[PDB]
């Protein structure tokens, strides 16, 4: 993985030594070169993972997450250069450096062979994200960080150090072969919660989800793209690595949290039918889609893991495109109110076509990989219990509705009279929409690369 | 016929030839504990570095 980390770090002199007008073009060009380089991670085999060194390895789970992570950086640089054109040049380079450092943390979070190195990179990703949201966010306690680190990261730290002292190693490749059955006790119960709850908050879990529809609203566009596209999937990646050690206790301890997700994807979806903020609607949709990833990881069948990694990749693409569409409207009406600007197909036909495609992939229109992930998760949960299909299907009613209501509220009807600064679609914005949607459509032609270690 | 000793004579360390044996353990000291073993052998490098969670050197 050293052939990807070193160009990522050479993007730091490539963004600081460049000229005063060249720090978007150079960074976009060379990050697209690294994203083209990222396809060599697809050297995968049906038995053995692509094990590079003692520190780095990349199986078919981390590989689509890595390709999406290295693809997300040029798209964030295309997204965030408009509203930073009035920003200072040194703070502009600071923003690009925070994005490059966050990519640097992510690409060796996903390829950490050893679990405490995964933990350090996992909790190192939060610092550039928090700098981006607090500094280049728009509006104005802080108790969410404290409640996160009490129930989350340090129980995970003590848990991984305990596994280190018991097993002798936190190598995932060794723990594939030295995994022991974890019996019913109270020590193993709090051990299981200490291993799981940090990723539970990072998904988010329903009831622990309220940090996200505010962190998306207080973010810039690149912060929202990297939150909903990659950083929410660190929880799913960590769960798919940590549920190896946590058997067979999960077979009776997944019962509460699955409830919180199986009802949660009912509630938050319905919350998406009662939103006034477009960006909060996309945020609660992200919660409702990650609930199925939580369910599919906790029931731990092969069809569920295939559906969950397909849903992670497809939801990263779809939610990033929806946040970029919300950015394109926020950079015209200067207000995130969804009922404010209406009828925008009468003015911007191609942008309304991108809205149509994004809403079709949001409600899992087949043969998209959204529907492939959604469908495989529904198959595995029907195998889990034959009643959950109702709770699936009711969800698949509501996930249509707010996907099209958001399409009907903003893009249809009579246009707003007192808004006359609706410019035509810039070429950068439609380029951003097409670089979100055309990979998402092309993966429908060959989905087996985004179906995880056990296709 | 006794000569009085001079200045310096009575404070001399003399030698005495006794027929009695030397006391081989005048302190009645019991057997000492055997000491801890010393180090021997050449110093090879550490097997795969520090072995501190993931650091390979
Ligand atoms: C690897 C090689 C691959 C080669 C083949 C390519 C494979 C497909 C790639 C994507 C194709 C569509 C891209 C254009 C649409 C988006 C932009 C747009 O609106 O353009 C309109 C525009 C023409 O309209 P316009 O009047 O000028 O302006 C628009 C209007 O203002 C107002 O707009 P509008 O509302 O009038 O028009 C929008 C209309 C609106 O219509 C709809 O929204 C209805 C669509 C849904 C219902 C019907 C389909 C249901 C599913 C069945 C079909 C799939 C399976 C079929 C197989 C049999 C059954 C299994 O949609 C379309 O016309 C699009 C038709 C194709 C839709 C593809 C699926 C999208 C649906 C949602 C996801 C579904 C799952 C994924 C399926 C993926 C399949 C590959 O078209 C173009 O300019 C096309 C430019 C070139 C596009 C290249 C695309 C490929 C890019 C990849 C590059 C790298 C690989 C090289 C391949 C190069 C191939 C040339
Ligand atoms: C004829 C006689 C002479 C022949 C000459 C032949 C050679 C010619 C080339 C001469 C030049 C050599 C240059 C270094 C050699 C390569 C070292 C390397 O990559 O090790 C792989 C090492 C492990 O990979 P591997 O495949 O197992 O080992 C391959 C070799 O066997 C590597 O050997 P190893 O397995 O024995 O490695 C030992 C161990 C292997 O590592 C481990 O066991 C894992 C522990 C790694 C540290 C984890 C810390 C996590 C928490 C803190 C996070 C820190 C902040 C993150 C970054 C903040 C912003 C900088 O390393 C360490 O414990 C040292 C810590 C990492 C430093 C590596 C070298 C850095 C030099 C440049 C520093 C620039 C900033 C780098 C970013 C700082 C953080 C890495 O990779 C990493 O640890 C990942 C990060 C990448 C390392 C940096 C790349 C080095 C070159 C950078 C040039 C570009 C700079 C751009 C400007 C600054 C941008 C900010």
């Amino acid at each position: 993985m050293l052939k990807y980390i070193i160009p990522t770090m050479m993007l730091m002199p490539l963004t600081w030594l460049s000229k005063n007008s060249m720090i978007w073009i150079n960074t976009t060009l060379h990050s697209l070169l690294i994203s083209l380089t990222s396809l060599l991670l697809l050297n995968q085999f049906g038995d053995n993972s692509l094990n590079f060194s003692l520190t780095f390895f990349s199986d078919s789970l981390s590989t689509p997450l890595l390709i999406l992570t290295m693809w997300l950086l040029p798209l964030m640089l295309m997204a965030s250069q408009h509203h930073l054109s009035k920003e200072n040049l040194a703070r502009k380079k600071l923003f690009i450096s925070m994005l490059i450092l966050l990519q640097l943390f992510l690409i060796m979070t996903f390829t950490a062979t050893e679990l405490i190195f995964f933990y350090i990179m996992f909790e190192a990703t939060l610092v550039p994200t928090l700098i981006i949201i607090t500094r280049w966010g728009n509006q104005t306690a802080g108790l969410y960080f404290l409640f996160y680190t009490l129930a989350g990261s340090l129980p995970l730290l003590v848990a991984l150090i305990y596994i280190q002292n018991t097993m002798g190693s936190l190598n995932f490749l060794i723990l594939q072969y030295w995994v022991q059955p974890m019996p019913n006790s109270w020590s193993n119960t709090f051990m299981w919660l200490a291993c799981m709850m940090a990723f539970m908050v990072k998904m988010p879990l329903y009831g622990l989800h309220l940090w996200l529809p505010k962190a998306h609203v207080e973010a810039p566009i690149a912060g929202s793209m990297v939150l909903a596209a990659i950083l929410l999937k660190l929880g799913g990646y960590g769960m798919m690595r940590i549920t190896l050690l946590l058997n067979p206790i999960t077979d009776f301890m997944a019962y509460p949290f699955i409830m919180l997700s199986l009802w949660g994807m009912i509630m938050t979806s319905s919350i998406c039918l009662r939103q006034t903020d477009l960006k909060s609607l996309i945020a609660y949709s992200s919660v409702s889609h990650m609930a199925l990833v939580i369910v599919a990881i906790l029931i731990q069948t092969p069809w569920s893991y295939m559906g969950a990694t397909a849903l992670m990749i497809a939801h990263g693409l779809t939610s990033s495109m929806l946040f970029c569409l919300a950015n394109s409207n926020y950079e015209r009406v200067h207000s995130r109110t969804m009922i404010l600007a209406r009828g925008l197909q009468t003015l911007l036909p191609l942008m309304a076509a991108w809205w149509l495609l994004a809403s079709l992939t949001n409600l899992a229109l087949p043969p998209s990989i959204n529907l492939i992930g959604e469908l495989f998760v529904v198959m595995s949960t029907f195998s889990w219990s034959n009643i959950t299909i109702i709770l699936m299907g009711l969800n698949m009613v509501i996930t249509a509705l707010y996907s099209l209501y958001m399409l009907i509220t903003t893009q249809r009807g009579k246009h707003t009279h007192h808004i006359n600064n609706i410019l035509p679609s810039f070429t950068r914005e439609n380029a951003l929409m097409s670089l979100h949607m055309l990979p998402l459509l092309l993966l429908s032609l060959n989905p087996k690369i985004i179906l995880g270690p056990l296709y | 016929g006794w000569v009085r000793p001079d200045l310096g004579e009575l404070s001399k360390v003399t030698k005495v030839k006794t027929d009695r044996p030397l006391p081989e353990n005048p302190y009645h000291s019991r057997a000492r504990p055997e000491p801890n073993p010393e180090v021997e052998g050449d110093l090879k490098p550490a097997r795969h570095g520090s072995r501190l969670f993931f650091w390979t050197m």
